[PDB]
Formats: structure tokens, C-alpha cells, sequence
């Protein structure tokens, strides 16, 4: 009873307007207008310092897109006819059939440097080289959303037999990994049970507005639940775990002042280290207009805070001691998410190891400010164990100094000690 | 079916302060009831 | 339609009555009264030298609980307050609420030693150390029930997206360890009468109770009344789930048949090889506030054919092939347990080497009493079989006596091969 | 949900006293109506190896398997099951087995060494040749059971759980699971003729076996053959939909779109399926029994539409070079796989990868000259990476010259010497 509806990253409807987009990304967007019952796309970028714009016609009717870096990838659904134009004219463009059975459709499609990538609602992956060649068939669970990075997919997948579910894939050399294997996914779905609303998810059932890689390579979704996903630790599969590192929900009702706005909404692009890149929708449609807003940012903030505390306490004014909360979380996090990276791929810009001694730094003081917190309530036992999370020489000694002035004598004490045991090693 | 108990017993076979006291629990009834 | 729920283990409804559990297990049991608009909670202990019961008034009206050695925890689902209560009141209670969206609840709650846990019907996955301070927050597939045995935590997930699933961890001071992700987990859902129905809408999972054995083995009673067991769950690609109690059968088996029915189990834990279990009377399933001395039941691999003892029986005698069948597996399965356990977790106690061997003992003898059968048909190549799985040489001593009263000469050949074999 | 009773190849009534239970590489089992009794008849196609014979059956039984070995049959309502070996110098003999209330046995399956059943509740219970239980063990309801030697390969469904499958093999140290509940991504199905056997076999599988070399097959209701490619590592193991039987019988139908032709699945034997070509309204083979058939195995990479454009149907030579070398690269694989881990299993194989290596690059060599022919040079030199002897290298020097195209003389030399200066 489910419809296998065609999907690309931050799409849209055409709603009851003839103009609609079929991708969007940090790279740039693309765009069509069904003029005369044929389709004018029109390729958009956002550095234009060293890509041109383009426009041309699809007779096709390509309702399926992928933008990355070195090209675009087109699809037309119902037909299975794919195409690629590289950004340059060095290599050539060009377009191939792709087998369909009775009742398929192409369900989403994807590109990198070095790989393409198609999948359909009969499960079938199938993927070639950047020059078209068949590489591999496979069948899966039916794909459903698609995205890709260097040599890195990541695909979801749905069915009434299969639930919702993940994977996650690299290309070695000499064969290809699994990380993750229809794993089931903690995204939520929408309530399929609020007009512009169910416009959208008759577009799109599965209600993913994006899904995309980090600019260190990390899976990020962003689904009905209005929150940015993160997989973190993928690179360790037993112990990865999915982070809700932003929700941009409550992002809004605090920019809002605390209201309850129907008429503001967060479009996503891409995680770029601290800050999804995105565009604020505004009013009825929830989704962007043909003059698209300036690509803005959020700041990711872990979904620690409580309306009933924000309220009471406080363009809405946060508590010193929840932001410490909030500012621990995040500089754990992402101090852990860099170091993988570091040691699984290395400086990919350059400047990762001063970036991750920003974030001890930010860290050790959120602690300090939570050690601060508990030795205001004599809490010896709460201070001693956020001492244990401290991570270097200078908080600690800053921890006693606090201590020392908390008149609180047994954690000056215990805290020497994890200084002796430390600075002896 | 061949009864087996037999075997199964001489594979399963490889004074104390409860039986003393046992033992004048047994002799102080047999005395009080006696002749 | 499905509806989350929170669970607590072995918690029992309201039903007709104003008070009711929300936990019990092999530390204790907790109750709650619904005095008018507040509610007075009462936690009471078994091992009462250890520990000293406590009461209090709760103005939130608590509704989740997990409790184990080190303390209490309580959550108010709707409401997203929870508290952490310490037993020795050496180190501080404390009290949080922790952020729900619009029709969000928490579903379940977890403690460590170093560890709270919260789980909620959206899946996020909230962790504080056991002094409050937050340390993280994942998303996964909802947790439907949650529970922990020291630094190890057993949970199991539900959405209509997902299906039932299960993951397993060791968390620890260091070396945090998960050894399973979300696999999918075999238990029996309920139809998703009426006192069924009634204890249906307060537990929809059907999760009667969700436990770890003394030795540390994660075990869950789902509504079909039979006990599992994650058996060699320390390596992940050998793990398997065992049936080791039918109740439903091993209660029609002690009543005697006759399709005894009004008779409830209510398991709070395994122990080593016995269920501690409340055995309920009556229509309700769930125990009453006097709380019955916690029965035990001996577990039983599920071999018993029901139609061969209503043939022999018509108090139930069982046939010895079934008895060897069952005396054989059951030793075989605890045997294996007890060594691996003794392996990574070593003794803890200073006799469960002394079990292991008297266990062996059985094993052994249960294949001679099949063997013997095997003979009885005089089926070589059946008894042979057998033979080969006797574990002590001594033991297998008894195969070459039966095998030479049984008059076969040919099972006394080969064995004599085995004795020669298993000596070199 | 139904959980109606499997057996690999096995058929309804359909109104009509006879049908068969099982159908594999050795042979068939058929039975039918005798009154309330039923007859059994179990046939061979190796009649050099084995004898065909009759029993009557007072239990109904309904469920079966056929090991080279012996004969395992089971009663899914009532739970008897019995087991009859091939070299009748071994006893027969026969177990009941617990049922609870509602439950059925959905599947059964034996080996050399093993015996296997599963119920529609989920208990997985297993038994040694003789009988003598071993184990007990619970997993999601089981729907299909298939084994060989060691291994077992199993499919399990629920509403709770979706659809999934387990692939496991019996170490003499301890079982292993490859896989254990993963998802499976055969299609289940979506009138008469397709409702008298969905109403016998509501999953669509219609067999389920492992190859002649050792890798596991299903066989579903969209006709396509699955197998689990590189499923000795877990981290690497992919579902290949080696064959599309739609789409051949569609080629060898001289376009046709027929219902009037099906293809009932028997067994993999390396590059060819063994089956029985089907004809007429039901979609299940009838009581005279056709003889054994072969498909080869072909990827499905042909576009329908392009044939037809292009139309026996014969294919054009740069899709059939595609074809042909997607197929050789995976099978291919398959071979190392297998002469790596578990050994020469006839002493052909070897000789088999060699000669499919060649098959490999003369495709690829192929579509190497149809991208020169185009003058395309990126594509040209990512086909020529992909070769893998220095006879096929030398060929695409030796065409690129014949385009004229030499900037490919050039880079593929430097390939060449990149792999001849090591």
C-alpha cells in the first residue's frame, strides 16, 4: 500500500507551483519550471568563483538528481534512463538505460569522484564507474533514500518486510566493507495518520528532507523529527552510536523568543564541523521558495534543554549551569568525532589538531563550570567524579584553586591525588 | 529394555556429632517408654 | 493500534484496587499506594540484613522504577522527573527532569554503579554517571524495557519500524564494551479474557519480567510464559537464545494435567538453575501487595510431548527416554553456561567448580540411561553415537558393561577403540 | 500470520489427488490420496545411485527433505517425523516432537550428520542422523529450512521481526553463525492461478538450496535467483541476483510476453541452474514429471527495451560483453572464495578459474574496444585497469593503436610497466 516515491537530497515538491527543485547541497542546486510540458533544468552553484551556471532541456522528465563536486547526476524515475555531466567539458557527459521490472521505479541515485550509484524499489543496487561502466549488481532491502562521499555510501531502505533501515559502505582496493548492514535506523517517520504538510509527504512518504556526510565524512540525516542525526564511531561498528546533535526545532523556539511559530522552518544543506548550513524557510510552505534565502547557519546544540526550565528561568536567555551541560556534551562529542577522524583519515583541511585543542579547551572549561556548580552545593562526591572528567594539568589545578575557595578542604585533597597519579606517568 | 541401575551405582559410588546426637535422641525415647 | 507503555520488571497494574508494584526482583520489591491524590512508596528488601526497607511520600506519582544493590531509581513518564535514591544515604539522593517533546514519555529506566539510564518512547537514550552529571545522549530503535546486573545493561527495543530487538552491553569504569547491537530478539508478542486485556493495556510487550541470572546471563519471560536464556552471549557469533522453562508446561506437569488454568507464574529471577517465582491464583495474573513467598521452579529443557504422558498417565510419571532426554540437554546447557562463566568471570563463590564437576556427572549418567535404551533396540550405530559423547573415561567404562550385557560385541568393539582413543 | 508448511520445490494439490513434496539434485518425493490413507512414492534421477520405492502414510505427512543420504519427512499439524536412509542397512526411525497450542512444524531438513525442524512459534530443535537430540534453541518463526553437510541456511519471518534469514555451520569445536537475522531482500508476492499457491506457500519461496559449490541460493516469487556472494567474511557478504528467469524466458520466447511458460527451481551447478521448464495454467509442475533442465546463469543487465529495438532474440555485442563480464568477475569470486576456504571440491575448479579469467578480460577487452571505437579515452583506460593479463593488456595496446589512438599507447604502457617492474 506504500508508494516507492522518488528521492534526492532536499528536494522539493512542485506543490501547485510549475517551478520546483530537485537538489540541493553545499556545492549548489538544482532547479526545473515544466515549461511547455518539458523540463528546462537549470544548475545553480553557491562558490561561483570557480563554477558556471548552466541550463539546458530535459525531454526525459528527470525527476531524480545528485550534485557533488566533481559533476551532477540525473535520473528519470519510471524509465530508468540516468545521465551524468561532469562540471567540466574535459570528460564527457553521458546517459545510459538502466533495466526496470513491471511495477519498479528508479527510488534515488548518487555520485562521487570515483563511483556512481543507483537504487530502485525492488532493492536493486547497481553502480559503475564515473565513465558509465557496469561495476557491481546487487539486491537489497528496497532503497528508498540514497547519498554518497569519495569512495563512502550510505543508503536507507524501507519496506513493509524489512522496516527502516541503514547501511553503510566503503570500497577497498581489492573489495568492498559493510559497517553497517540494513541496520535499523532511529529516525522517525511522519504521522501518516497540516495541508502543506501532507502536500510534502505525498511528495515524500518517508519524510527525509536530507541525508548527507559530514565535512569530515561522518553519516548525517535530518528526518520529520526536525532533528540532525549523526552516526558517530562508525568506524568502529559494535560500539557506533547515532547522536541527535541538533535540534533545530527547538533552535527555532528559542530564536523565536520562546513562541510557538507555525511559520518559521530549517531547511538543511550539510553538517560543516560545528554548523548545519541551511535555509530558513518562512511561512505557509514549509519548504524553499524559488528565490532562495542566502545559505545561513545553525550551530549544532545537543537536545539537553527543557521548555519548563527555559521558561521560568530565563532571543530566550539559557542558565549558566544547563549551557555548561549543553557546552560539555558538545565538546565531547566532537573532540571524540575529530580524534576518529584523525586517526582513520587524517587532516583532511589542515588544521583539525587545533581545532580539537579548541574543543579540549571548551571541554575543560564546561567541566570547570560544572565543578564550580557542585562545589556550590558542597557536593563533594559530584565534584570529584566531574574531576575524574577533567583532561588536563591546568584544569585540574584549576579545580582545586575552586575547591580551595569552596572551603572545602577533601576534594582539595582528592583531586591532588588524580594530579599525582597523572603528572607521575 | 536392559535395566542398567546396577552399573549406573557402582559409577556413581566413586561416628558423627549429628548421629551421636541422633543417637541420644534414640536412646532417651527408648528409656522413658521402657520398663 | 500499538501504544508505548512504561515498564519496570516483574511491576504489576492498579487493576480494581489502589496500590500496586513497580518492580520487584532478587534485591527486593517496591510499592506504591494511591493515597488520594499523592502516593506513599514503600521499598522492601530479601536480604534484610544488607539492607533496611524505606518509605516516603511522592508528590510526582512515579510510575517507573528499577532498583538494585547500590540504590533506587524512579521516573515519572509523562512528566520526564527522575530521582536516584542511594542506600546507605551516605552520598546524596538527587532529582532531575529530563527533556520530553509533545506526547513523549520515558518507557524505561536503568542503574549501575557508575550509571543512570533513561529510555523513551521517541528512542532517545539518555546517560548520567550515578551522581547526575549528563554524559551522553544517543538515539536508538525505543526501549521497551531496560535493565542492568552490575556494570552489564540488557535492553529491548520495539517500534512498528524496527520490530523487537535486543542490545547488550558492559559498560564498566573502563573498558566500555558492547557485545550486541539491536539484533532482533525471539520472543513472543502478545495478540497486539479481559483480565488479560487489563494487564495487556498496562504491558503491552507482554514482558512479564526481564532478569540477569546470578552468574550474569541476560534472561527475558515474554507472554508466551516460557523462560529464555542468551546462551555464550560473550562471543557474539555463537550466541543463542534457550528455552530453558515452559511454565505453562511444567505447571500443567506438577497440577497433574487436567488443563489446569487459574495458576500464574510471576518470575523475579533465575538464580542459577531455579526461577524464583510468585505463583499467582485466580483470574488476575499479577501478585496482590502480600506479597507470596517467591516459589521456585527448577528449569526444564521443553521435550516433554504432552500426547505421549496424557497416553502413559491418562501425580504425572515420565517415561525415562523423555527424563534422559531432558536430564541430558539440561546438564549439557547449564555445564556449558557454568564454563563460561568460570572462564571470563571466574568463581565467585568457592564451589561452582565442585557444581561444574557434579554436573558433568549427571551428563554422563543421562547417556548411559539413553544409551542403554539405544542397546535395548540393539541399534549400534545409534548407542555408538551416544557413546562418543560421554566426557569422562570412567564413565564411558559403564557404556562398555552395558553394551557387553546388552550382548552386542560389536558396540564393545568399537567402544574399546573410544577408551584407546580418549586414553592417548 | 499463516505459516504454512515448506519443503524445498515442493507443489499444492491444486484440486487433483496428486503432488509433489520435495524436488533437489538426487531426485523427487510425490504423494497421494488414498482414501484417508496416503501413498508416498520416492523417485531418483540418479537411478544408477538409487532405487525409487513406495510406503503408505497413515500420518499425512507434509513437510520433507531429500538428503543423497536418506529421506526426512514430518506431519506439520500433528509433529511426527520420521527418517528413512537411502542404504536401508540403516534403521529407519521416527520422533515426536513437542507442539504447543497453535504451533506447527514449518520446516524440516537433514544432512550426513545433522537433522534440523523448526516450528511456526520458532523453536529451532536439532537431532543427530540416528535421532538423539542435541539441541534446542529459539529464534524468530521459522519459514524455510535448507543444509549441506555442515552448514544450514534458514529463513525466518514475523510481524515483529520482518523478513530474515540465519546462515550457520556446526565447527566439532562449536556452531558459528555467519549470519544470524539479518534481512532478506527477496521480494515477497504481491487471479486463481497464483492464489491455489499462495494459499499453499504464502512466502513465494519456491526452493531454497546451497550450490554445488557450497554457497547458498533462494528462489522467490519475482523468479530471480539470489546468492549470498563472499558469505565466509560477514564484513564483505552481498546478495547477487544472478538470474533473472523472467527475462529468459522472454529472450528464448522470441519476445513474447508468455504466461504460458514458467521455470520451477531444482538446483545451482556453478554456471547453470538446474530446473524444469513448466507449461500451461498452473505455474507448478504437473504429475508426468518433465525431465531435468538447465538454464545458464545471465546477470541482469539487459534492458528490454533496447533488445526489442534492436529485435530468439539476439543481443548486441557491447551488452553482451557487459554481461559476460559481470558474470565471469563474480564467479570469479565465487571459485577463490571457495578454493580458498573450503578446498578443491571435484579438482575441475581450478582449471575452471583459470579459463573464466580468460572469459573475464576477452570481455572486458570487448567493451575496451567498443570505448576506443568511440575514441573515448577516460573510459578506454579505466576498462583497461580492469583487465588482468599482460596477453589482454598487450591486446588493448594493440587496438588502441588500431584507433589511433595513442595517448591510451602510451598510459597503458605505463600501466603494463606498473605491474611488470614489480
Amino acid at each position: 500500500k506504500f508508494r516507492y516515491m522518488p528521492f534526492s537530497p532536499a528536494g522539493t515538491p512542485f506543490g501547485f507551483t510549475d517551478r520546483r527543485y530537485l537538489t540541493m547541497n553545499e556545492v549548489g542546486y538544482v532547479s526545473t519550471v515544466k515549461n511547455s510540458e518539458q523540463y528546462s533544468i537549470t544548475v545553480s552553484f553557491f562558490d561561483v568563483g570557480r563554477f558556471r551556471e548552466y541550463h539546458f532541456e530535459d525531454l526525459f522528465g528527470y525527476d531524480l538528481c545528485f550534485l557533488n563536486e566533481k559533476g551532477t547526476l540525473f535520473g528519470q524515475s519510471k524509465t530508468g534512463q540516468i545521465q551524468y555531466r561532469p562540471h567540466d567539458s574535459i570528460h564527457s557527459n553521458w546517459t545510459k538505460i538502466i533495466p526496470l521490472q513491471a511495477g519498479e521505479r528508479i527510488t534515488s541515485v548518487a555520485a562521487t569522484p570515483v563511483r556512481v550509484i543507483v537504487g530502485t524499489s525492488l532493492g536493486y543496487f547497481r553502480s559503475f564507474n564515473q565513465f558509465g561502466v557496469p561495476f557491481a549488481v546487487e539486491k537489497t532491502s528496497p532503497i528508498v533514500a540514497l547519498t554518497a562521499q569519495n569512495y563512502r555510501v550510505f543508503s536507507v531502505h524501507y519496506s513493509q518486510f524489512h522496516g527502516l533501515s541503514y547501511s553503510l559502505s566503503e570500497l577497498g582496493t581489492s573489495s568492498k566493507r559493510y559497517y553497517k548492514r540494513e541496520c535499523p535506523l532511529p529516525m522517525s517517520l511522519p504521522n501518516i495518520n497540516k495541508d502543506a504538510n501532507l502536500d510534502y509527504y505525498n511528495f515524500n512518504p518517508m519524510g527525509i528532507k536530507s541525508l548527507f556526510f559530514s565535512s569530515y565524512g561522518d553519516p548525517c540525516i535530518f528526518g520529520s523529527d526536525n532533528t540532525l542525526l549523526l552516526l558517530s564511531k562508525w568506524r568502529s561498528p559494535e560500539e557506533s552510536k547515532w547522536l541527535p546533535i541538533l535540534d533545530s526545532n527547538m533552535e527555532i523556539w528559542k530564536m523565536s523568543g520562546g513562541k510557538e511559530t507555525t511559520d518559521i522552518h530549517v531547511w538543511p544543506l550539510a553538517l560543516a564541523y560545528d554548523t548545519l548550513n541551511c535555509i530558513l524557510v518562512k511561512g505557509k510552505h514549509i519548504w524553499p521558495e524559488f528565490p532562495l534565502p542566502l545559505p545561513s547557519e545553525m550551530e549544532i546544540r545537543m537536545p539537553v534543554f527543557v521548555k519548563s526550565k527555559l521558561l521560568e528561568e530565563n532571543e530566550i536567555q539559557i542558565p549558566v549551569s544547563m549551557a555548561a551541560e549543553e557546552e560539555y556534551l558538545r565538546s565531547k562529542v566532537l573532540s571524540e568525532l575529530l580524534t576518529d577522524t584523525l586517526e582513520n583519515d587524517g587532516e583532511m583541511y589542515g588544521n583539525e589538531n587545533e581545532v580539537l585543542a579548541a574543543l579540549n579547551g571548551a571541554y575543560d572549561k564546561a567541566l570547570l563550570r560544572l565543578f564550580a556548580s557542585a562545589c556550590s552545593d558542597q557536593n563533594v562526591e559530584k565534584a570529584l567524579s566531574l574531576a575524574h572528567e577533567l583532561k588536563q594539568d591546568r584544569a585540574l589545578t584549576a579545580a582545586v584553586k575552586i575547591s580551595e575557595r569552596a572551603e572545602l578542604p577533601s576534594l582539595v585533597k582528592k583531586i591532588n591525588n588524580i594530579r599525582e597519579a597523572r603528572y607521575e606517568q | 529394555d536392559i535395566n542398567i541401575d546396577d552399573i549406573l551405582a557402582e559409577l556413581d559410588k566413586e561416628v558423627s556429632p549429628q548421629q551421636d546426637f541422633s543417637d541420644l535422641m534414640k536412646s532417651w525415647k527408648n528409656e522413658r517408654c521402657s520398663p
